């Protein structure tokens, strides 16, 4: 849910970095 | 879905058969043909657990911004504002459906009885032959009985 | 849906038959042909439980932002504002429909009676032959009766 | 829907027949042919229960945000505001329609009578042969009567 | 998905077979043909863990902007505002599905018994032959038993 | 994905075979044909780590803009505002999937035993023949056993 | 990607083969045919590092604009505003994927033994024959063993 979406956003931050 | 339940029963029976085959492959040389009997019960859970954990680290914060006002006169006013950054772990786990939740194995050895030392040695071989896991709730009985 | 109920009855009967087959495979060598009789009752629940748990960790909070005003004069004013981050576990479980809720096994051994030691040994073999689970409410009776 | 009720009656009768078959399979060797009679009544509920439970954990709250004002002068003002996060379990269960709500079994044994010990032994075999469940309200009568 | 579970069972059995082949390749020259028996149990987890960690470095901050007001009169007012930059590591890990969670190996050596020194030497060879990992919970039994 | 797991098993077995080939290529001249036996276990991790690190240099800041007000009267007011530029390293690393996490090698030498000096010399040759890495957790056993 | 891992294994094996060829080309004239054996282990990292560094020069700033107010009365007010320009280096590096992270070479020389001086001379030749790099963690063993 919200926590999983936050995890996905963190992975997206990783990809952008 | 009842077909799925049928195939789950098939999976459990297949596991039991494989364990019985291994038991035979170990005990047939050691004991001989027809000098033992063994049966195996395997109970398998088929839940659909799916867990998401979000863990922090309270004891190692990193200050991002900070304000600190400290005036005197007597009067002593100590205002403070602080923002922190914390270690954040987000783990999403998805367990496998069918897992052996409990395993029961019983072996009966034909008399002519067997000494305690050899019974315990056979038990030690089986532990490892079957993958005995007491912490899982598994049970392993080895008895010396009189075959008719 | 009544066809589904019929197939559930079929599943229960199949489980009972399999357990009876295992009982025979164990007792036929030990006791012989026609020296025993055994029947098995298996009750299976077919509910559709589906649970979602959201658990926190009260004892390890991590401060995210913090404000603290503490002025003196006498007068002592201690204002404070605090925001926390907590460990959050979110687990979604979906139980399997048909699960053995209770298992009953009874075995009767033909007399000529049987000693208590051998009765208990047969009981020990069955425990593991069938997968006896007392905590589930299962029941296992072994008696020595007079066949006609 | 009356066709559904007819098939429910068929299900109940099929269950009774299966239990009678098991009773015969157990008692025919033990007692013999024509030395006993047994009949089984099975009452099955066909409701459509569907429950949703939302449970919390009052004794382990986790503070999310917190405000606390405590000033002195005498005058003592203690303001406080607190927000909590609680363990939340949400379970949706859907019971199976047809469930055996009560089971009645009666067995009559032909005289030449039977001793109390053997009557109780037969009762013990039946308990497990049928899956006797007293907590469900089931009833099991074993009598020794004079056949004509 | 039950086909996937079947293929997982196949993977586990294949691993066990490979380990048995290696055990044979080591022990057949050392002990001989038919002087030993060995069986291997391999339990493999098939979860789908996927973790994201965001870690900071509290003890090495770098000041980005800074304001500092410090006036006297007596009265001493020390205002301060500070912004920091911190070391930020963001690691996304995705574990492999099937991993050997526990490994059990048992080897039985035919008597004519074996001395403790040679038993321990065989155990040392197996440690490395199989890849014994006690920290994983693996178990390795080597016994000297009497073959029939 | 289970096909991928199968090919991972194939990769591990291929690595083990290659290491065994190298072991043979070294020991066959030194010891001879049939005077030794050796087996290799290779455990390979197949995670998907992908890390991003953003590191600063706190101890060498460079002032970009600066304001400094310092008035006296007695009263001493020292206002100051400062902006900094810092060394910024941003490294994105992506680890290779399959990496040897632990390596176990065991070699058994046929007796007629071997002296400690030659055992240690063989161990030294193997260290470098296999690429022994103790810091990785690798293990290398060399024993002198009695072949049958 | 597993095909990529296979080709990485091929690259490592090719490197090892080339180093072995060079070792032979050096030692075959010096020692002779069949008087030595040597094996090479090469471990290669295949990460995907990609770094961006932004470095400044704190100790050589260049003032771009400047304001300075300095009034007296007693009262002494010293206001100042300053803007700086700094040396800025921005380097983007992208490391090559496959790099030899550790290299292990072991050479065994047939006895009839070899003196320490000649062993060290052979070691010196190999250092340069292989490109020995101790700072990388490489290891080079040269032993005098008894060939069978």
């Amino acid at each position: 849910v919200d926590g999983i979406q936050a995890e996905m956003r963190a992975m997206m931050v990783e990809a952008t970095n | 879905a009842s077909a799925a339940r049928r195939k789950e029963q098939e999976l459990e029976r297949s596991q039991e058969q494989a364990l019985r085959e291994k038991i035979d492959s170990v005990l047939l040389p050691i004991l001989g043909y027809g000098n033992y009997t063994a049966q195996v019960d395997i109970q398998m859970d088929f839940s659909a657990v799916e867990q998401t954990r979000k863990r922090f680290d309270p004891n190692t914060p990193a200050t991002r911004s900070e304000y600190a006002l400290e005036d005197y006169n007597g009067s002593v006013r100590k205002e403070s504002t602080r923002n922190f950054e914390l270690d954040t772990t987000i783990s999403h786990e998805r367990k496998q459906t069918g897992t052996v939740a409990r395993q029961t194995v019983s072996v009966a050895i034909k008399d002519r009885p067997m000494s305690e030392s050899e019974i315990n040695a056979i038990r030690q071989v089986l532990i490892g032959t079957v993958g005995f896991d007491q912490g899982r709730g598994d049970l392993l009985n080895v008895l010396s009985v009189k075959f008719a």
